[PDB]
RNA sequence: GUCGAAUUUGGGUAUAGGGGCGAAAGACUAAAACCAUCUAGUAGCUGGUUCCUGCCGAAGUUUCCCUCAGGAUAGCAG
RNA sequence: CACGGACCAAGGAGUCUAACGUCUAUGCGAGUGUUUGGGUGUAAAACCCAUACGCGUAAUGAAAGUGAACGUAGGUUGGGGCCUCGCAAGAGGUGCACAAUCGACCGAUCCUGAGGAUGGAUUUGAGUAAGAGCAUAGCUGUUGGGACCCGAAAG
RNA sequence: GUUUGACCUCAAAUCAGGUAGGAGUACCCGCUGAACUUAAGCAUAUCAAUAAGCGGAGGAAAAGAAACCAACCGGGAUUGCCUUAGUAACGGCGAGUGAAGCGGCAAAAGCUCAAAUUUGAAAUCUGGUACCUUCGGUGCCCGAGUUGUAAUUUGGAGAGGGCAACUUUGGGGCCGUUCCUUGUCUAUGUUCCUUGGAACAGGACGUCAUAGAGGGUGAGAAUCCCGUGUGGCGAGGAGUGCGGUUCUUUGUAAAGUGCCUUCGAAGAGUCGAGUUGUUUGGGAAUGCAGCUCUAAGUGGGUGGUUCCAUCUAAAGCUAA
């Protein structure tokens, strides 16, 4: 060639990377209990029949509770501001429970909310309260 | 639902076809039904435009502006 | 007696021979290897449909479809939009037509959930 | 390039000579033809112990 | 009529110049150098074509598709 | 005749591939072909394989269409072998492959009139008539590629 | 008011800040475009939608979420490979050219604008400028902008209310792991005899081997050296993939599910038609370009024996 000709002969050196080993064997990320549970050994779907797992839905073209309690182990194990609770301080020192009153009000109920907003968002300040 | 009616873009066509007036061989078109009729109007029409489906909705297109314009 | 010979053009410019077959297996499977060790527990692949073929020809044979549709994974009892997120695809430009295929996947859907456990966002 | 370098085989016609060549490890004869000093061993085919 | 003919050339610096037809404008359809590619351009031809022994071993021709070319297809050796 | 050949060394010309075909070898055989791919691998090797696909197992007709057993799959003529008798020669039975001739069915082709019926006669075919192919390898032939090697009046 | 002031358009400035060219070019996207040749001599044709020429990109490019295919018991973005298949179709029906759907497989992923008022409030953005925890954030100011920047909405519809005593929740650190770059450590004879200039040879005796690949060393050296094989220990970065720990979360804030209730637009010198030219396997007139003419919305396109099916053009992005 002709750049590579003179970079074989230049006294700058080669970027030499030797990243053939790593194409091969890339070490499992995404879950700790897969990482410590993987025989690097083995192949991706040996690996997967290993652990039990499922690794291709479709079925494959060509011919074919150890860990998964520990995930299954792991698998089966919004509060309200300082003027939105003064606002229903307000409504209920006024009205009490009567929400078709305490909706028609124009001095508290200043967006013209409905009576199951209302209900809902009073019985968050009653459980957050006594 | 192919063409759904939509009323408000059938009142803008509408609105835009009474502004804009019409083009030279429209305003030859609606003189030609009032005189010769819809005969060779459409024989116009059809070598003006592209086929005999064109021909069919613009000259009933003319004869509503004619309907319109006349009456009410 | 027939025979058709089309190396009339400049055919030596492109030849290409493929050397690379098995340098190309050995790419896809390391490929497949580094899907599934940063898709750690999933498959490796969406759950597909079942699905009949078209033509005269092939209407015999039950192949796999793209993905089901709004109406097999709302039967199902669940939404489109987190269908995807459990990794199930969904097809909105298929249509149903046929109940013994509509069946079908519903019952691949509903064994789906049974089978897979979701992990929590926390 | 586009010499022919791999050969298509048959698949049993395969099978048939790994089959053959299995058939003729032990036959003590054609393993003294090929080479291999087999003379001061007991018998062909020869058998290990598991725990090799 | 007769680049008559360049004599006289240093430096600088331009414009032109190939064909029938046609009044012209214009169009029909032909066919000055060097370098690199397309390009391993086309062969109805010239020249050449690389070890040994054994055995068998022709024809140099009819008829047919007419033919110059382009050759095609019964006999002899397998 | 003419053309080449002063001498020596080294180089120097039927090669590779695609497509189709004959013959032979091999595997399997009414089937056959793993190697597009997937799995696996001691890692371009080897070893496994799902689904399809290719060619073949059915042809005929322009297409629509229809679709190969009346018989022990048929009679007659030959026919390697084998069988019974023959001290042997020879006679008879059975007759494989294959060859000739007279028939049955498929296909399109007309009368019969039951609409297209039962039956009547040929023509077509690389037909059915109890399959023979698929794949790999070798020698090789034809055609296309720079195509046995060097050379041409060039656009 | 014979003045002063809004705008609109067009300029300039060594203004502030930016950006474009050239190289490389295998592949990739375009434009432009031959001939030798091959066909019987030969305007079609062929080589060939090739070479040369010109422009334009990246790690890929392009393509791409149907104005798709089909005719089924229907499939479902693109791209690629096997198959379709030398098939359909084209062609002095000559030389020759020559697909695609289906099926298998590789790989897969979806989305975003314009068009319907935020009108109880331009909610948007760039720059300048002062600080801060600086691929940015915050404050103030000049502007852009209503000839429309934001939020909502894209057909898979969607939106405004009401009803579930329906379900959910953001952002930044730090330290681990992931990755990249880089450093270092990790086995056994140089024991004897002969040949030799030299032992790395022959012979004798032994070791290590998850290391007997390779190279060097005065001839063929696992065991002399570097290495190899197997694991161990570090350093500097990239980063959000997840694992911990931790600091923040808020506002009548942002969603989702199902039902009820009220509404509800979809890309024009574009489709099309004619036409000359190019081009394709595209006879159905396959695509495109120029020129004439130029549409419609129970629209319009594309297919299939009275109709039926299937798409949503003339706007845009997107890995493998």
């Amino acid at each position: 060639s002709v750049r590579k000709r003179k970079m074989n002969r230049s006294s700058v050196g080669k970027a030499t990377r030797r990243n053939k080993d790593k194409q091969r064997k890339i070490n499992i990320q995404s879950n700790p209990i897969i990482a410590a549970n993987w025989d690097y050994s083995l192949t991706m779907a040996q690996n997967y029949k290993k652990l039990g797992l499922r690794a291709k839905l479709q079925t494959p073209a060509g011919g074919k509770e150890t860990e998964v309690v520990k995930k299954l182990e792991e698998l089966a194990s919004r509060s309200q501001s300082e003027r939105e609770e003064e606002w229903l301080e307000k409504l209920y020192k006024k009205h009490g429970d009567d929400y078709k009153k305490m909706f028609f009000d124009k001095k508290l109920n200043i967006y013209q909310q409905s009576e199951g907003d209302l209900k809902r968002r009073l019985l968050r300040w009653k459980k957050r309260n006594g | 639902k192919k063409g759904a009616a939509s009323n408000r873009t059938k009142f803008v066509r509408s609105l835009v076809r009474e502004i804009a007036g019409l083009s030279p061989y429209e305003r030859r078109l609606i003189d030609l039904i009032r005189n010769s009729g819809e005969k060779r109007a459409r024989k116009v029409a059809k070598k003006r435009l592209g086929s005999f489906t064109r021909a069919k909705a613009k000259v009933e297109e003319m004869n509503n502006i004619i309907a319109a314009s006349r009456r009410h | 007696p027939i025979l058709k010979n089309h190396f009339r053009k400049h055919w030596q410019e492109r030849v290409k021979v493929h050397f690379d077959q098995a340098g190309k297996k050995v790419s896809r499977r390391n490929a497949r290897a580094t899907r599934a060790a940063k898709i750690a527990p999933r498959p490796l692949d969406l759950l597909r449909p079942v699905v009949r073929a078209p033509t005269v020809k092939y209407n015999r044979k039950v192949r796999a479809g793209r993905g089901f549709t709004l109406a097999e994974v709302k039967a199902a009892g669940l939404t489109a939009a987190y269908a995807r997120t459990i990794g199930i695809a969904v097809d909105h430009r298929r249509q149903n037509r046929n109940q013994e295929i509509f069946d079908a996947n519903v019952q691949r859907l509903k064994e789906y959930q049974s089978k897979i456990i979701v992990f929590p966002r926390n | 390039t586009w010499r022919k370098w791999n050969v298509k085989v048959n698949h049993n016609e395969k099978r048939y000579a790994t089959a053959s060549a299995i058939a003729a490890t032990a036959v003590a004869s054609l393993v003294l033809a090929r080479g291999h000093r087999v003379e001061k061993i007991p018998e062909i085919p020869l058998v290990v112990s598991t725990d090799l």
